């Protein structure tokens, strides 16, 4: 596939997909495209204005070659804390910004709890967090808890 | 300071038209003030010639007047407003 | 020329706290061309000097941030944009 | 009754009201203390949000003494054409703004049609317009068709 992202200036570009393509897929080459975060845009059909569906195919969702979809770009930023909860249950407190990578993030944690930074990895909600996605990927909220796992050797 | 392309300039005189029209419902309310009014009617008469301006370098059939150009504006307003395409999809049509 | 109160000065600040959330949130979408950009700054500038003088005449407790304004100014500008008060409920307490 | 009404900057007045007062003598009250049209107007109670019901009894929709509405004003006025039929058929278009009065109407009709304006009076929907009254009063719409009506002596 090859399609159309269309921005509120009305400037377009093109970004390559296929079948088996997800929105995730979709939000990844737009990053590629034009440096924003995936968590940071909102995705229309154009000229529907339906909103796409996370969960669903792309092709089940009324989108082909040729298809356009309407981008809004979500830049808020500001602080908030959430906390970190160490091996020993104990929590502490971090602000961060949901731009800021999980790589950032764990070099607080470290410097916080002394463990080097490649001795552990986060989870959030069970899923382990990826060092070079920002943590906005991971729908963080206010007062959130990430889990610190410890790296056995 | 942020890297745009040519029609930013449209986009953003369609942008200010609408920025005009929220100053001038604003205006009905009797909550601007009088350095805000002075703000308000010097945005229009930028904007008109500017417009004017603007019009010159357009084809034909895409030279819009202030009144057609607000509507747009709206448009896009809502859309920043809410963050969702759907609220004024027109915006993206200029 | 439109006969307006004191505190006309307040919704001012606080519609165009409002206007300034427009303007940048316009700016995410590489729309505002250059001499809006400058608009944008200055108007934040502008702002929150206004801001500070403005909060020195007020009651302690109402003495708002630019950040804290932005929202007040965001429901305003959605009641203006439908012309309905429930657009933004909280718009008409400042 | 006594009604607060709150505007757009937070200030807020006074209207008297009644127990058997509509919504229609509401809006007169604030077209007497402010100069505002009713057609202008757009009332909610506060702090539920809810539009007022013209049919209904302000009564019967949760006001009473001390409460308070939300007022924005739409002050919107771009001419529109409309058409007024003469007692012969033919009719002839007029532009017109909302906000000018019936009387206004009247004249220009008047001229056009070569009639006094104590002659006639104007009907729209069947219902007659009354002189002082502005045009937005009775939901003129562009192309609305008013007919009129000849007085006989």
């Amino acid at each position: 596939w090859d399609l159309t992202v269309k921005m509120l200036a009305g400037n377009e570009f093109q970004v390559s997909l296929s079948s088996s393509m997800s929105v995730s897929e979709l939000k990844a080459q737009i990053t590629q495209k034009i440096g924003v975060h995936a968590f940071q845009q909102r995705l229309a059909v154009h000229p529907s204005g339906v909103a796409l569906q996370d969960r669903v195919p792309l092709a089940s969702q009324g989108l082909g070659p040729g298809s356009t979809v309407l981008l809004v770009v979500d830049k808020s930023d500001e602080p908030l804390s959430i906390l970190v909860r160490n091996n020993k249950g104990r929590s502490s407190t971090y602000e961060v910004r949901l731009t800021q990578t999980v790589a950032h993030l764990k070099q607080q944690v470290s410097g916080l709890e002394g463990v080097q930074d490649d001795l552990f990895w986060l989870t959030f909600e069970g899923k382990p967090l990826e060092d070079q996605l920002p943590l906005g990927e991971y729908g963080l909220k206010p007062l959130s808890t990430v889990f610190m796992n410890l790296r056995l050797r | 300071q942020i890297e745009v392309g040519p029609g930013a300039t449209n986009a953003t005189i369609n942008f200010e038209a609408g920025i005009l029209e929220c100053y001038e419902r604003f205006s009905w309310q009797r909550a601007l003030d009088y350095p805000g009014q002075d703000r308000l009617h010097r945005l229009k008469r930028k904007l008109e010639s500017r417009i004017k301006t603007h019009n010159k370098s357009e084809p034909e059939n895409k030279r819009m007047s202030l009144e057609e150009r607000k509507a747009i504006g709206v448009k896009m307003m809502k859309v920043l407003l809410f963050m969702d395409p759907s609220a004024g999809i027109e915006g993206f049509e200029p």
